[PDB]
């Protein structure tokens, strides 16, 4: 009857649709209802995710049209499973990971269907790069009144890092439910680098011509860079060496163009015979 | 040249407030100045 | 070798032989000129130390042991230690008959107390059922440690000199934030077993608000502060009956049971019957876990086939806290044991379940089932380090830790740091570091080099680890080493590293005053700031509360060394250290540091039963001891006032017109019989020769020792 | 003593190089 | 056995300690390293807060209350900062 630090498991398949169904119509809003099994009190896992077609004002209580919603769930049971729809997509385009009014009277008909079904906010716009703003929230209770502090509890167990965050502070807050992706090592076996390892082409000697104007474009400037260290190690004759040291400007030397030039130029220098010498004996 | 260097600190400590004014005085509606302001917010939407 | 003979110096033959698997020169250098005749001495504590190879350990101790019988007067204190670590029960039993048919009873009664002070029971237990098979009953009776468990209980109670002012201030400041548990827990540590908690009883509004776990903290706060009454603890319980006014409180009747079972910790008797039937039949759900936790701690080491069923059937019982419950109990029920069939079915399961509580308690709970073998865990440790799942790697981590508990292993130390480096996941990048000081500990000078790096890396999840690592290191002893390394990071801005930062030092400089680390002031001072500030992290703020609770333990009486002053390690005290490490999982098993704390007292029993009264004096010259704890003052002032700046040409009239209107301590004190001594001073002590008897124990050590019975008629023959 | 300082002395070699290997791995890790 | 009990504590002593100062080395630029797996990693979160507005004050009403003049917008009541 309360709440907890509890952890959310979404299936790696499950994260890439609610991705790809988010970007396919990021300028309006979309809605998909989640399937999982409930675990135990304090684990529930969502296995695989399904998605409604984009019909209604938006987000609201017509995604749950009763003759789209019974047809999948059935054929989907034909082969593999029941999972019980556990929670909903959503999805906010511009407009971070909140939750309004309107959201909340929709999972409020939810929750009254489930009693611990959660609601999943994925962020389509601003999850990029390396980012993913995917948070899972729940409604707090009608009884806010006078309580212990909210149905958080976390006196079970200390599970809080990653606090809230800045935006749902602004708008309606205080649950926050903690995710946490789950990874079977063969669906991360596939999805690796078979997304791009290479194949068989290491040994592949690269264009000579191509080199060669390489290492002169890259030695030319490191030139320069010489006549820059010596410049510099004329410098520390005792006039203000603490200060001057540190608060001279421009990219010292032996930290970011002399350093790394040298790096570069060994790699590729030594590759390039690596390849070359190997191939010389592998074929005859 | 403490005279100059004393006139900032008298007039920064004693600066100028109570200039926020807009506040009608909560004591005539005394009563209805209160949770029923947060009645009145919510509900009725702002049209446009 | 024969050239070392005539050199005479037989400390390098030793050494030699000891390193040569030469047993015998060994045991010519002793049958021969017993020069130095603390030589034994000198043997021995070479032999428990720089010898790590059991196989040739357990050897060369056994010869040590021939050599003690075939003297003279044979050592009751060395055979006794002997004879605990090679376990030998007949061997044990041949000696007590040995002595009682010679009827040396102080050395009788000494060999006793120090058996129940040093070895675990399985062998005080097989001794006393070969005993069994008049005075041979009170010889069992005082084996059982019953005679040892009232006389210090009576010591602590008889120290019960706990403050209240602090807990009144952390009451005023404690908002309804988690600090209410932490509060509670602060109680419990302070209050172990001293049967003296008048604050809640007075106050019940407070203790009353809470949740339903929450409620299982102060049943087992209590539980804990009555440690130590078996006489009447199942007549306390049965006051605290569920069906007092309504049995829908569930977690109430949890709560007792856990209280109750670690009432008995490391003790049972028909208490071990009545939580079997209180868990073959109860409540559904919680009660379970009530009934687990105290039969896990009624039972620990017993390794009992019965209670070992009825525990299997609970797990093999899926649900959300029963589970873990259940896991934890299995471990500690059979512990130090390596049963192939208990470690094949928990493992098994652990990897078949689904329910991440069961197996998140499961993990620690396979890690215990085998303990210190030293060498008979590489097959579990590598078979679980190998895992997928991340959870069991944990398990397997804290597996390989408490299988060398005691020990600096080179390669248990590579491989801890291995996985300390080179994981993914962050519960075994932690767990790593965090059981590092379980086998860095018994001496205690290199984990401060070991962790001075770690202790600064990027991942505070991982960087949390070397807090409690070093905590648990420098457990008993405020090494000064952890305190520079501690102090800024008791200022991370990650709450969580923070939070187990503070408690670390807390556990570091426990009990010991400016004598050991002149900081200690210093960081009360900052743990009050600290509790003070309404804006720092709320869980860094519960931190520092444990800190502060844990800070004096038992009202500066008990301390915290996982060995005996022997050097025998202490299964309770171990398994305490490590089911608190399991903290930021589960709040409620945060009262196993009871289990941990060592009473510091000196018991200068002189009859069978009696306590002779004594005066002892110290004479320890640069430090104090014996509760400086300054803190006995209200101090709150408050001015409230303006300084004046009044300075004009008046300044020159006021000069004039002013000048017109005036024109004992400690270490060398004396101290009573059963009064706290800290190991600080347990080896700078005064011998108090004024009352008519002296202890024939040698007086280096701490713990009940009995001293020579000289003619009656004594004066002041008083036994409180 | 004489055999002692040289069991010290072995002892702690063996945890030095205990170190001198982690610091080594957690370069590696950093550096990438 | 002064002559050789003593030759292997020189031996094993004199050794020991280059792996002492070798330590440190190794732990000298891994601190380093680890400066530069801050300085440069802080950075990235600081750049990912939303920026900031910029305006003209007026009339600084009764403290802890300003009235700034947006560029685009009107002039809002802002609040002031702790600091
Ligand atoms: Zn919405």
């Amino acid at each position: 009857a309360v709440d907890t630090a509890e952890q959310v498991y979404i299936s790696s398949l499950a994260l890439l649709k609610m991705l790809k169904h988010g970007r396919a119509g990021v300028p309006m809003e979309v809605m998909g209802l989640m399937l999982g099994e409930f675990v135990d009190d304090y684990t529930v896992r969502v296995i695989d995710v399904f998605a409604m077609p984009q019909s209604g004002t938006g987000v609201s209580v017509e995604a749950v049209d009763p003759v789209f919603q019974a047809k999948m769930l059935d054929m989907l049971k034909q082969t593999g499973r029941p999972e019980m729809v556990v929670g909903w997509y959503h999805s906010h385009p511009g407009f971070g990971c909140w939750l309004s009014g309107v959201d909340i009277n929709t999972q409020q008909s939810f929750e009254a269907l489930s009693e611990r079904a959660v609601a999943v906010v994925v962020d389509p716009i601003q999850s990029v790069k390396g980012k993913v703003v995917i948070d899972a929230f729940r409604l707090i209770n009608a009884n806010m009144m006078v309580l212990g502090h909210e149905p958080r509890q976390t006196t079970s167990n200390l599970g809080h890092l990653n606090k809230p965050s800045i935006q749902a502070l602004i708008h309606g807050l205080n649950y926050s439910i903690t995710i946490n992706y789950r990874k079977n090592e063969l669906e991360q076996k596939m999805l690796l680098n078979l997304h791009k390892k290479s194949w068989m082409e290491g040994l592949t000697l690269q264009d000579y011509s191509e080199h060669c104007k390489h290492n002169e474009s890259v030695v030319k400037e490191m030139l320069e860079l010489a006549k820059n260290y010596n410049k510099a190690v004329e410098e520390e004759d005792k006039m203000t060496p603490e200060q001057l040291a540190i608060k001279n400007v421009g990219k010292q030397d032996p930290k970011r163009h002399l350093e790394e030039h040298v790096d570069v130029l060994m790699t590729s220098n030594i590759v390039q015979c690596l390849a070359a010498m190997l191939d010389t004996v592998v074929f005859k | 040249d403490d005279i100059q260097q004393l006139l900032k600190k008298i007039n920064e400590l004693t600066g100028i407030k109570e200039s926020d004014t807009g506040l009608a005085p909560p004591a005539l509606w005394d009563l209805a100045a209160d949770k029923q302001t947060l009645q009145s917010e919510q509900p009725l939407q702002v049209a446009r | 070798f024969q050239r070392c003979l005539d050199d005479h110096k037989y400390k390098q033959a030793i050494g030699i032989a000891l390193e040569t698997r030469r047993l015998d020169v060994f045991e010519k250098t002793i049958l021969e000129s017993n020069d130095v005749p603390g030589m034994l001495a000198y043997s021995l504590k070479l032999c428990m130390s720089l010898m790590q190879n059991k196989q040739f350990r357990n050897k060369v101790l056994r010869v040590l042991v021939k050599i003690y019988m075939n003297l003279e007067k044979p050592d009751f204190i060395n055979v006794c230690q002997c004879l605990i670590f090679l376990d030998d029960p007949q061997a044990v039993s041949d000696i007590l008959e040995k002595l009682v048919k010679e009827d040396n009873l102080l050395m009788a009664y000494q060999i006793c107390f120090d058996l129940y002070e040093s070895a675990s029971q399985q062998f005080l237990s097989s001794v006393i059922q070969n005993l069994r098979t008049d005075q041979t009953l009170k010889m069992i009776k005082i084996l059982s440690g019953e005679m040892a468990i009232e006389l210090h209980l009576q010591f602590l109670i008889r120290n019960n000199n706990t403050d209240l002012m602090i807990l009144k201030n952390t009451k005023d400041a404690v908002r309804n934030s988690v600090c209410h548990t932490a509060t509670v827990i602060a109680n419990s540590f302070m209050h172990c077993g001293t049967t003296s908690d008048q604050f809640l009883r007075d106050n019940l509004e407070w203790l009353a608000r809470a949740t339903n776990w929450a409620k299982f903290t102060a049943t087992a706060s209590l539980g804990v502060i009555h440690k130590g009454h078996e006489k009447e603890a199942l007549q306390l319980m049965a006051t605290y009956l569920p069906k007092d006014t309504s049995p829908g409180s569930a977690y109430q009747e949890g709560g007792g049971l856990y209280a109750l079972g670690l009432i008995h910790a490391n003790h049972g008797g028909d208490i071990i019957d009545y939580l079997l039937n209180q868990l073959k039949n109860a409540s559904n759900d919680i009660v379970r876990h009530g009934g687990s936790l105290g039969l896990g701690l009624a039972a620990m080491g017993t390794a009992r086939q019965d209670v070992y069923d009825l525990l299997k059937t609970n797990l093999y019982q899926d649900d959300a806290v029963t589970g873990e419950a259940a896991g934890l109990a299995l471990g500690l029920v059979m512990l130090g044991s390596k049963n192939a069939q208990a470690i094949e079915d928990m493992v098994g399961y652990a990897q078949e379940t689904q329910h991440e509580k069961i197996l998140r308690g499961l993990a620690v709970g396979i890690a215990l089932v085998m303990y210190g073998r030293m060498e008979e865990a590489d097959a579990l440790i590598e078979s679980l380090c190998r895992d997928k799942d991340p959870i069991l790697r944990r398990s397997g981590m804290y597996t390989v830790a408490m299988a060398y508990c005691g020990s600096g292993n080179n390669k248990a130390i590579r491989r801890l740091l291995h996985v300390a480096v080179s994981d993914v996941n962050d519960d075994v990048r932690r767990a790593a570091v965090e059981s590092l000081g379980f086998i860095l500990f018994r001496t205690p000078e290199q984990c401060p080099s070991v962790v001075s790096l770690l202790s600064e890396s990027y991942n505070p999840h991982v960087r949390y680890g070397a807090a409690m690592a070093l905590g648990i290191c420098c457990a008993g002893t405020g090494n000064k080493e952890a305190i520079n390394l501690l102090e800024p990071m008791t200022n991370d801005p990650v709450n969580y590293v923070r939070q187990g930062a503070l408690i670390a030092s807390a556990l570091i400089m426990i009990q010991q005053t400016e004598i050991t680390c002149p900081k200690v002031n210093q960081f009360r001072q900052l743990y009050s700031k600290v509790i003070n500030d309404k804006h720092d992290d709320v869980m860094a703020k519960f931190g520092a509360i444990l800190a502060q609770g844990i800070l004096d333990a038992g009202g500066h009486n008990v301390t915290i060394s996982l060995q005996s002053r022997t050097g025998h390690t202490h299964m309770p005290s171990v398994v305490g250290v490590l089911v608190f490490t399991q903290f930021w999982f589960w709040f409620p098993l945060s009262h196993f540091l009871s289990l941990a704390y060592t009473p510091t007292c000196v018991i200068g029993l002189n009859k069978d039963l009696k306590m002779p009264k004594v005066q002892y004096k110290s004479n320890c010259k640069p430090s104090t001891f014996a509760y400086p704890a300054p803190l006995e003052v209200p101090k709150e002032k408050e001015k409230e006032k303006v300084s004046t700046a009044v300075l004009s040409i008046t300044a020159k009239a006021k000069k004039k017109e002013k000048e017109k209107e005036k024109k004992p301590e400690p270490n060398f004190q004396l101290l009573d019989n059963p009064a706290r001594v800290m190991p600080a001073q347990l080896k700078v002590l005064t011998m108090p020769e004024t009352c008519r008897y002296q202890p024939f124990k040698p007086l280096s050590i701490g713990g009940i020792i009995i001293l020579k019975d000289t003619s009656e008629d004594i004066e002041e023959l008083v036994e409180p | 003593d004489l055999y002692s300082r040289y069991k010290k002395l072995q002892q702690e070699l063996e945890f030095l190089e205990v170190q001198e290997e982690y610091i080594k791995d957690e370069q590696k890790n950093l550096k990438k | 056995l002064r002559q050789y009990y003593l030759s292997k504590i020189e031996e094993l002593q004199l050794i020991v300690n280059d792996k002492s100062q070798n330590l440190r080395r190794l732990q000298a630029q891994r601190n380093e390293l680890n400066a530069k797996v801050r300085l440069l990693r802080e950075e990235l979160q600081l750049l990912q807060e939303q920026g900031s507005y910029v305006g003209e004050v007026v009339r600084a009403m009764d403290k802890k209350k300003v009235l700034v003049k947006v560029h685009p917008e009107g002039k809002f009541v802002v609040d002031v900062d702790k600091n």
